[PDB]
């Protein structure tokens, strides 16, 4: 499913991401925008045998299990496939753990590159939340 | 305990399409990727693509993308690979394998033959002479592969040589020999059992003195 | 794509000897390289995982090493059952890619073939055809020359040859040669000969039969 900007913002707010660990809603919508362009189905393959999964491109090395990634930790204790769900529950729950691991939202390279320190509130401007 | 069972050998004409299946059991079907590999003689193993059963997630390697389509039926632990607009270049053995980085569990493989030729039963001829004694059978002019040959319904297995079929003028020809003591034949009948499943042909050719 | 170049393409080794196979990657893949052994008409069998991790249940004689772009598969104390093709495959990136393979054959003592010739069957004759078959069984090395002659005349046309894979038992090879002609041509001549020239002797092994 390809979420709409305001649709995702609303869904992310409903999931407790608005200001989760000091990160405003805009950061999460912006992160989703550059990580997966709002597509819950998105997947990215790397060069270290790991795959990125879903709306927030969660990696198969530390967070989810896909059974083919070396040095896997599965810290979110869930199969990566569950992260390709149409609803964003699984991805959000895992992201909450990630953002709490010690690097904040920096764990998402796309966020760091294109969102961090920008007017992220713009990602929810014309949204009825 | 993990097992992958694929569909049987297929024969299709060019332009047509085929669907190969890979039924996997012994593990959580929706957690592992199923990867597809193509193998041809005089060619290195080629990765075709992958699918994560039940998630609707796929990835193709264009060499075969506009013509390859993966799908899966989680209710029966089966993954499918569809090849369209077939040409002779598609003729090969296709494997499915569970994605473990490395491939430890492989399906047995499915052989696809893309040809405009028609299925033809083989003609089975006894090979008798005109030390130990060698007999044999000539299985010629059949299509497509494969054919299976046994002797005395499995009772004679050692000292058997069943030669790889050779494609000559669009028809396959194969032979098989068995060597037995001068004491067993002609004192006892020796029979070659030839089966060609594509034409549902089963022949029990006896070898008797000329 | 990451290109895996396997060297050499084939290998002939005497039982008990130890050998090495090479696989070099066009770009670093860390230790994400695996080795396989494949027999004819069978699915590849994993031998070594992640460069050096020996798959469980695999003979101790198999070792793996290397890192980055240069990998090695070691087969120590080769055994006759080790004949077949070996491949390396990287899982670092997508598409996954495989090495071109290294075919390993077992070196055994030279052995002349046991040659047998057969006239066409009554059934084939009744059908209008005539094939003469020659079996050259259990010899070594694989290389062998087979010449057919009809009434002392060489016939190079209409011959179909086939070799078996190496025998897992005695490490020998076998070959079948089939000369096909018409009933009429076959009925017009009397002597049919199959001459095998192998390195075990400078004089060919000759087998024949006369229609009459």
């Amino acid at each position: 499913k390809v979420f709409g900007r305001c649709e995702l913002a609303a869904a992310m707010k409903r999931h407790g991401l608005d200001n989760y660990r000091g990160y405003s809603l805009g950061n999460w919508v912006c992160a989703a925008k550059f990580e997966s362009n709002f597509n819950t189905q998105a997947t990215n393959r790397n060069t270290d045998g790991s795959t990125d999964y879903g709306i927030l491109q969660i990696n198969s090395r530390w967070w989810c299990n896909d059974g083919r990634t070396p040095g896997s930790r599965n810290l979110c204790n869930i199969p990566c496939s569950a992260l390709l769900s149409s609803d964003i529950t699984a991805s959000v729950n895992c992201a909450k753990k990630i953002v709490s691991d010690g690097n904040g939202m920096n764990a998402w390279v796309a966020w760091r590159n294109r969102c961090k320190g920008t007017d992220v509130q713009a990602w929810i401007r014309g949204c009825r939340l | 305990e993990v097992q992958l069972q694929e569909s049987g050998a297929e024969l299709m004409k060019p332009g047509a399409s085929v669907k190969i299946s890979c039924k996997a059991t012994g593990y959580t079907f929706t957690t592992y990727w199923i990867e597809w590999i193509k193998q041809r003689p005089g060619h290195s193993l080629e990765w075709i693509g992958e699918i994560l059963p039940g998630s609707d997630s796929t990835y193709y390697n264009e060499k075969v993308k506009g013509k390859v389509t993966f799908t899966a039926d989680a209710s029966s632990n089966t993954a499918y690979m569809q090849l369209s607009s077939l040409t002779s270049e598609d003729s090969a053995v296709y494997y499915c394998a569970r994605g473990d980085g490395f491939y430890v569990y492989w399906g047995q493989g499915t052989t696809l033959t893309v040809s405009s030729a028609s299925t033809t039963p083989p003609s089975v001829y006894p090979l008798a002479p005109g030390s130990m004694v060698t007999l044999g059978c000539l299985v010629k002019g059949y299509f497509p592969e494969p054919v299976t040959v046994t002797w005395n319904s499995g009772s004679l297995s050692s000292g058997v040589h069943t030669f790889p079929a050779v494609l000559q003028s669009d028809l396959y020809t194969l032979s098989s020999s068995v060597t037995v003591p001068s004491s067993p034949w002609p004192s006892e009948t020796v029979t070659c059992n030839v089966a060609h499943p594509a034409s549902s042909t089963k022949v029990d050719k006896k070898i008797v003195p000329r | 794509d990451i290109e895996l170049t396997q060297s050499p393409a084939t290998l002939s080794v005497t039982p008990g000897d130890s050998v090495s196979l090479s696989c070099r990657a066009s770009q670093s893949i860390s230790n994400n390289l695996h080795w396989y052994q494949q027999k004819s008409h069978e699915s590849p069998r994993l031998l070594i995982k992640y460069t050096s991790q020996s798959m469980s249940g695999i003979p101790s004689r198999f070792s793996g090493s290397g890192s980055g772009t240069d990998f090695t598969l070691s087969i120590n104390s080769v055994e006759t059952e080790d004949f077949g093709v070996y491949f390396c495959q990287q899982s670092g990136s997508w598409p996954r890619t495989f090495g071109g393979g290294t075919k390993l054959d077992i070196k055994r003592a030279d052995a002349a073939p046991t040659v047998s010739i057969f006239p066409p069957s009554s059934e084939q004759l009744t059908s209008g055809g005539a094939s003469v078959v020659c079996f050259l069984n259990n010899f070594y090395p694989k290389d062998i020359n087979v010449k057919w002659k009809i009434d002392g005349s060489e016939r190079q046309n209409g011959v179909l040859n086939s070799w078996t894979d190496q025998d897992s038992k005695d490490s020998t090879y076998s070959m079948s040669s089939t000369l096909t002609l018409t009933k009429d041509e076959y009925e017009r001549h009397n002597s049919y000969t199959c001459e095998a020239t192998h390195k075990t002797s400078t004089s060919p092994i000759v087998k024949s039969f006369n229609r009459n």
